[PDB]
């Protein structure tokens, strides 16, 4: 196979990289992943606020 | 050997090329990763957070620049006057240059989707009033009276326990994507004008101050996208560093 | 169990979203109790009001992709990091690696606090007017602690374990690939503190903000011959960024840079981040 | 061994700029600091300022701020001191020294000692 | 029913009646370092009753022409309590925090404060004004203690970055007509699982008056601001003799 | 600024006799940042004493000192006089670090 040494190894990206050498960091970039988590920056709040209910009642 | 041919496109360095290049260290293994909080997978997550909008960008505030972040609301003598007006173009220079949405739009060319503007009232508890916040699609100039400006999308905001309102700027365009507006020919891509009017007065009792301030915040909706990455003119390197 | 006291939550997971959100049809709504337009920005949470809770909408099925704003596509573009010139005069230079001397790539990398990636460097070499001549060159990467060369004919150029590249000027540019080589788990562009111990005096003020985990040694070039070469050299280095992870975004700088190592700014002309207008009512 | 090598004495008129440059070798230039001390006749030795060669960070005495500026270049192992707005009273001997590591912040190696004199 | 709150940890208790919600920065709770990410070999100590409690710093005064203040963490707690003694005898520490900022006024005052948490808040200097000085901030400025320092140019936060997009950080507001306390819970953020407590400041806390304080003549003119902090999951490792600073 | 008063100004003694050179500081300062320097005539200065009790390599061990607070003294009581020089005490606890007044000796 090859020795797995890339900076993205724990949480990795899509499986389309091309490599000709033995070292995995020399590979191509490949197409990136579509995952995102928009909630942990726009709602970092303990008690859940809905859309219909008034937030400070 | 294997017979081969070389086409046009040989020995050129295209900077945006994605390919395999020869490694300099055999058998190297990096440091294992740990869990650091706050990972960003996409730039569209930072574009939904709300940042302050500099509506009060006058030419007299350039020496005391902290005044630009709030615009005043006072007790009027006439009815239906306007408080402020500003364009809704995030790519054009103006009030949107102070946001993280207007600074990350400078790195791309075309944008799509709808925005949102949030106002927050910073007066006293005893003060009341109502405002009218209207968004006008392109085609005209700034309206002359309140009876003309309300024919578009608007919302009526009452100052109370909840000290915030949100006006959504809906996506009304002929084209699917919209490049950055400018003077000249590129104001075919304008998106309109946001004004704010006095519905009723700003009523205050005796013993409370007669001038309040409003902070305006801006963000993006969930259908906001961008494409065609370029560079910004918001940085300039006229001299060498150090 | 003789002691009952010694025996004695994630918020949101991420999901795959290839395209932007759709729009569902809406109609008018008159009622009490339910109000989605009044928010509270004092809680530090952004508003959650969509289009349909404010206006009446139609059904819209948009297939706008979100691929372009991934951080792998934002960074995979080679930018200039150094310009090295051999007029210095003895046929060799030593350039200590500091990739923040040019403001265009610096403003992009300083959007995040921590970053962890693989690099890819390209070396473009010519005379100071662009004219190319046949001339042999050697670049050598010196890791921190190794002896650096002091002359064109030193013993350090024997490159028994230091990686070196030989190239002549009439080639395509040379390209290499570098791993993630830090002792820590990420690079950090902002380090609040002093690296050393001891009582801090005025002499210790010159050390503030220097992280030792980001120093990667020097980078040495020379002409491979042993006598004086009659040509001048000008080298340009470009760097791509692959396999990126980034953490904790920051504000973007609005003042022009002054030095390579600190956020000092020119305090006389504080540039306003917006362009000013005359009156607030007339745009 | 480690020795500090300075420049020769330079004669200029009052109201002009002059350069003085001392160069060191025999040790790694980036690890240690560099100080500049001025010794005038009839007075004690006076500290101008110290400088880190790694980043170009500087420091100046409050009586000498505006009088002289310090800078460095990393590759050629040289640290030079620019002298602006010279008067006749600046005619003294200037020493460049480095700070010690195991010592409790002590200058241990000094230069040859360059000299400036100011007259018309 | 959501306006009232009570936080109890250790032997201390904070009660409030005009509160917003609680903010957990980046959706992560503070916790101990697992054995997958740990690198040091010796066993860490966990006092967790004497160090995980609410500590109250000094009190500032909001004038009508104030600029702002900033505090550094964990610089503020290196001289008080059992936390200040464990940090002097050990070499490595790791902890989360919990910041609570009180400022109350009447129903006839007005104003707004922006309380934000900025990690690796590196300061800057005005380069002598002219821009040709490679100056550096002094030791009393970069590490101000439990007193805290004031801002000189709050528009750029003394670091070249604008105040208008400080809200990308985990933050809250104190609007004087709605709430009077702000509260953020911060986990441990670093590239390393442990770090020294005397050389490195993890994050900084900025309190800046966006809308200035106003009232009428005859009302109370002394409006104070108080900060209260509590370590959450503090561990220490690498015992040593006491190093003061 | 912090003033160092180095007393006396002149000295002349015989071989084998004690030589006491006193520095008086206006503020009570940290004793471990005080240093002593030796200037051969027409030559660069040389460090003698760091930490107020310890010596560098190349120096005979006859030189010593003991001082705290305001007063600070260094003592040599030996026979040889091949080293005639000016002596300076240099404090470094407070910024800017300043030298002493200056003391030079003469032999018989
Ligand atoms: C023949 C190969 C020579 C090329 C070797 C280059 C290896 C160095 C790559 C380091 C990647 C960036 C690491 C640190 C960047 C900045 O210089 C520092 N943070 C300075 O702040």
């Amino acid at each position: 196979h090859e020795n797995s040494n890339s900076a993205s190894e724990g949480s990795t990206i899509n499986y389309t990289t091309i490599n000709y050498y033995k070292d995995a960091y020399a590979a191509s970039a490949g197409r990136q992943d579509m995952s995102q988590d928009p909630k942990k920056f726009t709602d970092p709040v303990m008690d859940v606020i809905h859309e219909m209910a008034p937030p400070l009642k | 050997g294997i017979p081969t041919e070389l086409k046009p496109g040989t020995n050129q360095f295209l900077t945006t090329d994605d390919g395999v290049s020869a490694p300099i260290l055999p058998g190297f293994h990096p440091t294992p990763p740990i869990h650091i909080p706050g990972e960003v997978h996409n730039l569209l997550e930072i574009c939904r957070v709300e940042t302050i909008l500099e509506v009060n960008n006058l030419k007299t505030n350039e020496t005391t620049p902290m005044q630009r972040l709030c615009f005043p609301v006072s007790v009027q003598s006439k009815t239906g006057e306007l408080c402020a007006a500003f364009r809704a173009d995030p790519g054009r220079d103006g009030p949107w240059q102070s946001t993280i949405l207007g600074q990350l739009c400078r790195y791309y060319t075309q944008w799509s989707g709808s925005l949102e503007v949030t106002f927050m009232f910073a007066g006293s508890f005893m003060a009341t009033g109502k405002m009218l916040i209207a968004y006008t699609p392109p085609g005209g100039n700034v309206p002359a009276d309140r009876i003309t400006a309300m024919l578009g999308t608007h919302v009526i905001w009452d100052f109370g326990l909840q000290s915030s309102v949100t006006l959504v700027v809906p996506w009304i365009s002929n084209t699917h994507y919209r490049a950055h507006a400018r003077a000249g020919y590129f104001d075919y891509y304008t998106t309109g004008i946001i004004t704010i009017w006095y519905q009723t007065n700003y009523v205050v009792p005796i013993g409370a101050p007669t001038t309040a301030y409003i902070v305006a915040l801006a963000a993006a909706q969930d259908n906001f996208t961008m494409k065609l990455c370029k560079d910004t003119e918001d940085i300039e390197q006229t001299a060498n560093i150090q | 169990d003789p002691i009952a006291d010694m025996i004695d939550r994630s918020l949101t997971a991420l999901q795959v979203l290839p395209t932007a959100a759709n729009t569902e049809a809406s109609s008018h709504r008159l009622g009490t109790g339910v109000v989605p337009a009044l928010q509270a920005a004092e809680t530090g949470a952004s508003s959650n009001a969509s289009d349909k809770n404010l206006i009446e909408t139609r059904c819209v099925l948009n297939h706008h992709s979100t691929q372009e704003t991934a951080i792998g596509n934002f960074f995979s573009r080679a930018g200039l990091v150094s310009i090295i010139t051999m007029p210095n005069t003895d046929g060799y230079v030593n350039w200590d690696i500091d990739l923040m001397g040019y403001a265009q790539l610096r403003r992009k990398c300083e959007l995040f606090t921590y970053m962890r990636f693989d690099a890819e460097f390209t070396f473009v070499v010519a005379k100071p007017n662009g004219v190319l001549v046949p001339q042999l060159l050697q670049y050598m990467y010196v890791p921190p602690g190794a002896p650096k060369p002091t002359s064109r004919d030193s013993f350090a150029w024997q490159t028994a374990t230091n990686p070196s590249v030989f190239v002549k000027m009439t080639d395509p540019p040379a390209q290499v690939s570098v791993p993630f080589m830090s002792p820590a788990s990420a690079y950090q562009w902002f380090y609040d503190g002093y690296p050393t111990f001891g009582e801090h005096l005025q002499a210790n003020d010159l050390d503030y903000g220097q992280c030792p985990n980001n120093m990667m040694g020097t980078f040495s070039i020379r002409t491979v011959g042993t006598e004086k070469s009659p040509h001048s050299i000008t080298l340009r280095v470009y760097m791509r960024i692959k396999h990126v992870r980034a953490w904790i975004p920051r504000p973007l700088r609005n003042q022009p840079y002054l030095f390579k190592t600190n956020p000092n700014y020119k305090g006389n002309d504080i540039k306003c981040t917006s362009t000013s207008r005359d009156k607030i009512t007339t745009l | 061994e480690v020795q500090l090598q300075q420049s020769g004495p330079e004669l200029v008129k009052p109201g002009a700029s002059v350069k003085m440059s001392c160069k060191a070798s025999g040790y790694t230039f980036t690890d240690y600091y560099m100080k500049w001390v001025k010794q005038s006749h009839g007075k004690s030795l006076e500290w101008i300022g110290d400088i880190n060669p790694n980043n170009g960070a500087t420091s100046y005495n409050q009586k000498f701020k505006g009088k002289a500026t310090l800078t460095v270049d990393k590759s050629s192992s040289t640290a030079y001191m620019q002298l602006n707005s010279l008067t006749s009273e600046d005619s003294a001997v200037y020493y460049c020294a480095r700070r010690g590591y195991g010592l409790y912040y002590a200058m241990d190696y000094w230069g040859q000692g360059t000299s400036v004199t100011v007259s018309s | 029913s959501d306006r009232v709150a009570q936080l109890t940890i250790g032997n201390s208790t904070i009660t409030t009646q005009e509160a917003a919600n609680i903010v957990i920065a980046y959706g992560e709770w503070p916790e101990y370092c697992p054995d997958t990410d740990a690198t040091a070999v010796d066993k860490p100590t966990r006092p967790d009753v004497s160090v995980n409690r609410f500590f109250t710093l000094d009190t500032k005064s909001w004038a009508k022409d104030s600029k702002g203040w900033y505090w550094k963490f964990p610089d503020v707690l290196t001289e008080v309590g059992v936390f200040g003694q464990n940090a002097q005898f050990h070499y490595l520490y790791r902890s989360g925090f919990c910041v609570h900022v009180q400022c109350n006024a009447s129903k006839f005052h007005q104003g707004a404060l922006l309380v934000a948490v900025l990690p690796e808040y590196v300061l800057g200097t005005i380069a002598g004004g002219t821009g040709n000085e490679n100056s550096h901030p002094p030791y009393a400025t970069t590490q101000p203690g439990q007193v805290g320092a004031v801002l000189t140019h709050p528009y750029v936060l003394d670091a070249g970055i604008p105040l208008s997009q400080l809200t990308v950080c985990p933050h809250q507001w104190i609007n004087l007509r709605t709430n009077n306390c702000a509260t953020i819970i911060v986990p441990y953020m670093n590239t390393v699982p442990f770090d020294s407590a005397l050389n490195h400041c993890n994050f900084g806390l900025l309190v800046i008056p966006v809308v200035p304080l106003d009232f009428n003549a005859g009302a109370t003119s002394e409006i104070p601001i108080t900060v209260t902090i509590a370590p959450m999951c503090a561990e220490f490792a690498g015992l040593r003799q006491a190093v003061k600073q | 600024e912090i003033v160092l008063t180095q007393s006396p100004t002149t000295m002349a003694a015989s071989p084998g006799e004690k030589i006491t050179i006193t520095c008086s500081a206006s503020s009570s300062i940290s004793s471990n940042y005080l240093h002593w320097y030796q200037q051969k005539p027409g030559f660069s200065p040389k460090l003698l004493i760091y930490r107020t009790s310890n010596l560098a390599s190349g120096v005979p061990a006859r030189f010593s000192g003991s001082g705290s607070g305001t007063s600070y003294s260094l003592t040599i009581g030996t026979m040889e006089a091949e080293d005639v020089a000016t002596y300076y005490c240099q404090q470094g606890s407070s910024i800017p670090h300043t030298f002493g007044g200056g003391t030079k000796l003469e032999i018989k």
